[PDB]
């Protein structure tokens, strides 16, 4: 009769809700803001920190910090503030009545998961908790059990190949290029238009620019060439102040970092080439099913036209005798949440939590021999 | 824009009911900017602002009563900050109404608009401290001092929020 | 590809009949990918997936009923494994249909294809647990507990398989 709580603590958007549901009830950016000015009024000077949407509304007077950068957690005193805002202030449930399910990118440091379950037990007193891999839940949300997962969140971009039940942990390819690096490259590439976005409160504005304008070209060279004859690729976006900005080739040079990471100096391969590189790390028998089942979770795979370029860029690398199907579900931004609503509400799961009586005798090291 | 936040019932019996009174008097106060409510001149807006000032002082009293028994920082500092905000807003509204009344009886739309903006900030502060007092009460219900005030989590009429749209 | 596996009659009377219902609703469901059956929009695919989810939950119930009286590991562990597979598939289909319905009523072919693949995996799991339940029932027919369920080997309509081709 009790329900389970699920909380995808992403790098840019904390999503949370109840198990068995079909949509997250709370979604808010995981920002902690400190005020940085004097505060001359005698009231409204005691509020020392702001979290979530009330920091997103007041971002002009706050230094903004994400506690999660590239999947790992660098500030625990802000992460417990964000979780305390998540459970009480927006979900309005007590943690002691519901078991909780958290989300972790693969190949993370063990100290991150250890301090995460220690904070979840010895501060909020949950009955039971479970941390799951951020990519294995995307296959639950897609309805499948085979396929490789290209989860490109805000912090990290990881490819996990999973045949029917069984993952292949020697082929989990985690690349540190994601939406925050595209946001910083859009800050760097909008300087050539004349616009200077320097503070951390303008990162939100250029993130909104990336939201509503940036698409990815099917072919990059000729689309770059037609931007020289600047006639139809410019687009105007209105700022919060009122000034309009015009954007030309910067509209599609920003997602092209996903397929050419040498633009920001990263010695790596693009997300089309590490996918074929990661399928080739697998065995030759399951390679047919992994080529034909390519799910894409994460918000950074919500650019207009990333499925077409992903298919076109794999099919020049794969052998040309069997098809590639980049299956891109339309709700994929919340996809990591949706599988979290499945696995927590599944009937055969309830003897695979981490109970509090199992934690206090074995310490926080119980989370490694239970989850992965 | 707190009518979507003011989804409650007549329960709570000390905090929620005056919050609903302040919400309906804001909803009838800011209708004067559209000009189709029961407010005609400017002096009834002064009486309305005096009503919200007295109700905000009473809410400040009740918020001070709940804040004595909260043990430490985690929500008590937030509650004290919103209490200082609602105290500043109500005390500014109180003797900002007086100067507008004395301007009225010694000699015409923006005069209402300043009190409207003050009431809007007061209402945002009061729904913020309603949320903070809910968190502070249902966080520490086993703690001693909270149990004597007799405010269980059932008495608050806060439901779970809406399903967020997955697409668009 | 279980039509060659679904060579039965209307006997069995608890397990085989809903298996044939699930087989014919898969055969009408995956015809929508060819697009010449009685399925036109995507919402009837949602109702079909809800039908197979309810039938898979009923099959999980019956499989749990037969699995109590099987004595030890040899087929009971296989039956429990396929029961956990069919439980995962049906529960994933159940609330994967809801998000596709809410995407449908808030704003178009791959949306069907994900549920098609989930139903295909569900059907493979259900024919696997039909075979495992047949083995577990006709293995231990003299054992106590099996005889009360009243499922003899004659009631199953599994014939011997085809002659394998000797050449080519
Ligand atoms: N349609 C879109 N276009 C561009 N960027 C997007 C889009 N949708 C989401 N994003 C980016 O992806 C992020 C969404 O959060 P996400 O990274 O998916 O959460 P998580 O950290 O759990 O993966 C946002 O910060 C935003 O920058
Ligand atoms: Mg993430």
């Amino acid at each position: 009769e009790t329900t389970a709580l699920v909380c995808d603590n992403g790098s840019g958007l904390v999503k949370a809700g109840f198990a068995g549901d079909d949509a997250p009830r709370a979604v808010f950016p995981s920002i902690v803001g400190r005020p940085r000015h004097q505060g001359v009024m005698v009231g409204m000077g005691q509020k020392d920190s702001y979290v979530g949407d009330e920091a997103q509304s007041k971002r002009g007077i706050l230094t903004l910090k994400y506690p999660i950068e590239h999947g790992i957690i660098t500030n625990w005193d802000d992460m417990e503030k964000i979780w305390h805002h998540t459970f009480y202030n927006e979900l309005r449930v007590a943690p002691e009545e519901h078991p909780t399910l958290l989300t972790e990118a693969p190949l993370n440091p063990k100290a991150n998961r250890e301090k995460m379950t220690q904070i979840m037990f010895e501060t909020f007193n949950v009955p039971a908790m479970y941390v799951a891999i951020q990519a294995v839940l995307s296959l639950y949300a897609s309805g499948r059990t085979t396929g490789i997962v290209l989860d490109s969140g805000d912090g990290v971009t990881h490819n996990v190949p999973i045949y029917e039940g069984y993952a292949l942990p020697h082929a989990i390819m985690r690349l540190d290029l994601a939406g925050r690096d595209l946001t910083d490259y859009l800050m760097k590439i909008l300087t050539e238009r004349g616009y200077s976005f320097v503070t951390t409160a303008e990162r939100e504005i250029v993130r909104d620019i990336k939201e509503k304008l940036c698409y990815v070209a099917l072919d990059f060279e000729n689309e770059m060439a037609t931007a020289a004859s600047s006639s139809s690729l410019e687009k105007s976006y209105e700022l919060p102040d009122g000034q309009v900005i015009t954007i030309g080739n910067e509209r599609f040079r920003c997602p092209e970092t996903l397929f050419q990471p040498s633009f920001i100096g990263m010695e790596s391969a693009g997300i089309h080439e590490t996918t074929y590189n990661s399928i080739m790390k697998c065995d030759i028998d399951i390679r047919k099913d992994l080529y034909a089942n390519n799910v894409m979770s994460g918000g950074t795979t919500m650019y207009p036209g990333i499925a077409d370029r992903m298919q076109k860029e794999i099919t020049a690398l794969a052998p040309s005798t069997m098809k590639i199907k980049i299956i891109a579900p339309p709700e994929r931004k919340y996809s990591v949440w949706i599988g979290g609503s499945i696995l927590a509400s599944l009937s055969t799961f309830q003897q695979m939590w981490i109970t509090k009586q199992e934690y206090d005798e074995a310490g926080p090291s119980i989370v490694h021999r239970k989850c992965f | 824009l707190d009518a979507e936040v003011s989804k409650w019932d007549d329960s709570g019996n000390d905090i929620i009911v005056l919050a609903k009174q302040m919400c309906m008097i804001m909803m009838e106060m800011t209708d004067f900017t559209r000009g189709k409510g029961p407010l005609k001149n400017t002096s009834d807006v002064i009486s309305a602002a005096k009503k919200i000032a007295e109700a905000g002082s009473r809410m400040d009293k009740l918020g001070r009563t709940i804040a004595d028994h909260c043990p430490d920082s985690a929500c008590k500092q937030d509650l004290l900050a919103y209490l200082q905000r609602i105290a500043l807003y109500c005390h500014q509204l109180n003797i900002c109404s007086k100067v507008k009344a004395e301007v009225q009886n010694l000699g015409g739309v923006d005069s209402a608009m300043s009190l409207i903006q003050a009431a809007k900030n007061l209402m945002n502060a009061v729904v913020q401290t309603v949320k903070a007092s809910y968190v502070a009460s249902t966080k520490y219900q086993k703690s001693q001092g909270m149990a004597s005030l007799n405010l269980p989590a059932v008495s608050w009429k806060m439901k779970a929020p809406e399903k967020k749209p997955l697409v668009k």
